[PDB]
């Protein structure tokens, strides 16, 4: 199969292509340049592997959580491409993507993913890779205050690798044996094994069904009196 | 030639297909009024989230409406600005990546030029040169148009634009956001001349506007009078009559200064019944002509973007692979075509 993955949910810009196993990937820090870099990166990664957008079997996208703007850039670009080329779509968690990155870089099978969302809260997840390489723990994805995370760490056990900017923002959060996962930001190349599992299970969506995962759904505005 | 237009600058998702031979082939619209009403103004985050769930399905519906397929589209046009950065980015990323996928040119369109050219969509379109009155929520301008992309600013508002002055007084009359149209409906049941509001910037010559002082006059009038429906409808009418008389006086002055025989009105406020009749009457006396967009094309729609996109595409305005949004983008800064 052929899978194209893109990600702009955080401070990074990344694209990757899977061609029956072989991976071509590009990653860059693109703060305030997301819209300026993503389509040139897609065009370049396709031209490199001699791939046409029409021959792609699934378009994997960073569904979030992360930057509201960034998540919407990623979904917008992916929706335009998938609608334009009639491509099935696969939403991949940015939290699970960083877990896969920690496994690729360190061999870690148990990952505590924390993204430093604004207002002093974090996007949190507990991910564990099974014998089949599937990351379990999607139901644990939540937006938490660091105090609630600290309480949660007391309930867990064993060895864990830490990933994301949440640990940069709150490094005093680190009973448990914690190791650095060596991942602060997601990369599109780590989306490709998750998207490959999802495509094999027939868990793709049509372009009109692609939705972001924000976690923070509360509005930063009060409603008018009464 | 067929151009798909995408409008997501504010609270409305507008998709349209404009054919330069057969005219408008599709027009799709989703309004987020109910979403923002409870906050008394557009919540940028809520507006951006809603453009995400409506842009792609409305593009799909516009194609099935016109009975066309992907290959029937020659270019994709999207609003690049001015507007809300978050809303703008939805239509711009979908629009540019769609153009890339379809391997067609992508056209960044200026939202105000879209409004300005909306009367070009009607039979007997205006010929250059003409004076344009652009009356929107955030802007109130008198423009000398001598060609496409040749816009000379003659006058503008120093405070509130005519549209926000309408919304602000409607709020005080107890109406839901945005109340401009509802104030105009209230005003239609009003008694002429019961109250008399001032006409700012009309004692002194010049083409600049001011409407902030109408809000205060309205507020004080509401407080100094009874709360019955008739009184409020009479205040609504006195407010509307003052805004229209002010806009008419300034249009008259611009037509005299330029020497032009044609007047074009655009923007949300150009849908106002009293403004359309008063400007029509004045141009009949001048032995000139008025040009309007149909009421639906006065407020945000995709037809004006597909049209303005087509004009810009014929003039060589194409987008590179980089997506760029301009939330603050003056009409004077746009190059001549
Ligand atoms: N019939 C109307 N009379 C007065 N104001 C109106 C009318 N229809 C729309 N508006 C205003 O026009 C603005 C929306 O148009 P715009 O900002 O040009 O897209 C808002 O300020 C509305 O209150």
């Amino acid at each position: 199969m052929r899978i194209l993955a893109i990600d702009t949910a955080t401070e990074a810009c990344s694209v990757a292509l899977w061609n029956n196993g072989t991976i071509n990937a590009h990653f860059e820090l693109c703060p305030r340049e997301h819209t300026q870099r993503i389509l040139p990166m897609v065009q370049e990664i396709l031209a490199a592997s001699g791939a046409s957008l029409n021959e792609i079997d699934a378009l994997a996208f960073g569904r979030g959580p992360g930057s509201f703007t960034g998540v919407r850039i990623g979904i917008g670009i992916a929706q335009g491409l998938a609608l334009g080329a009639n491509l099935p779509m696969i939403g991949v968690s940015t939290l699970a993507t960083m877990a896969q990155g920690a496994w690729r870089k360190t061999g870690a099978t148990r990952v505590l993913a924390a993204i430093d969302a604004r207002m002093g809260e974090v996007y949190w997840a507990e991910y564990q890779r099974d014998a089949q390489g599937v990351w379990q723990g999607e139901e644990t994805e939540a937006v938490l205050k660091p105090e609630r995370v600290g309480e949660r760490l007391k309930q867990l056990s064993g060895e864990w690798a830490t990933v994301g900017t949440g640990w940069s923002a709150w490094p005093d959060l680190a009973g448990l044996t914690l190791h650095d996962g060596e991942v602060s930001l997601p990369a599109a190349e780590d989306m490709l094994p998750i998207a490959s599992q999802k495509l094999a299970a027939g868990e793709t969506v049509a372009v009109e069904h692609a939705e972001p995962v924000y976690l923070r759904n509360e509005v930063a505005w009060k409603k008018l009196p009464g | 030639m067929r151009v798909l237009g995408i409008e997501t600058s504010c609270d409305e998702t507008g998709i349209a297909i404009y054919d330069d031979k057969k005219g408008l082939l599709a027009n799709q619209l989703y309004s987020q009024v109910k979403l923002h009403a409870d906050y008394g103004g557009v919540v940028p985050e809520l507006a951006s989230r809603d453009h995400v769930r409506k842009t792609v399905p409305l593009i799909q519906a516009a194609l099935k409406e016109a009975g066309l397929t992907a290959s029937d589209i020659d270019a994709v046009a999207y609003t690049a600005g001015p507007g809300l950065v978050g809303a703008l980015l939805v239509g711009a990323t979908v629009g540019r990546s769609l153009a890339f996928a379809w391997n067609v040119p992508a056209i960044p369109v200026h939202h105000m030029e879209g409004h300005l050219l909306a009367p070009m969509l009607e039979d007997n379109p205006p010929e250059f040169p003409f004076v344009a009155l652009l009356v929107s929520g955030g802007h109130t301008q008198l423009i000398s148009v001598t060609g496409i992309g040749q816009y000379e600013l003659l006058g503008e508002s120093i405070d509130d634009a005519a549209g926000e002055a309408f919304d602000k007084t409607a709020k005080l009359l107890g109406l839901d956001y945005p109340g401009g149209p509802m104030l105009s409906k209230m005003a239609s049941q009003g008694t002429a001349g019961r109250f008399v509001f001032p006409r700012p910037m009309t004692d002194r010559p010049g083409l600049d506007f001011s409407f902030s002082g109408l809000k205060t006059f309205a507020a004080n009038t509401i407080r100094s009078n009874g709360g019955d429906e008739q009184t409020r409808a009479d205040i609504a009418r006195a407010f509307e009559d003052a805004v229209v008389d002010t806009l008419m006086i300034k249009c008259k002055r611009a037509l005299e200064s330029t020497g032009f025989k044609r007047l074009v009105m655009a923007g949300g406020v150009s849908a106002n019944r009293t403004l359309r009749a008063k400007l029509a009457e004045m141009m009949q006396k001048r032995r000139g002509e008025v040009f309007y967009a149909r009421p639906e094309f006065c407020t945000d729609n995709g037809a004006m973007i597909a049209y303005a996109g087509m004009v810009r595409f014929k003039a060589g305005v194409t987008a590179d692979l980089g997506v760029t949004v301009r939330p603050r983008w003056p009409l004077a800064e746009l190059p001549a075509a």
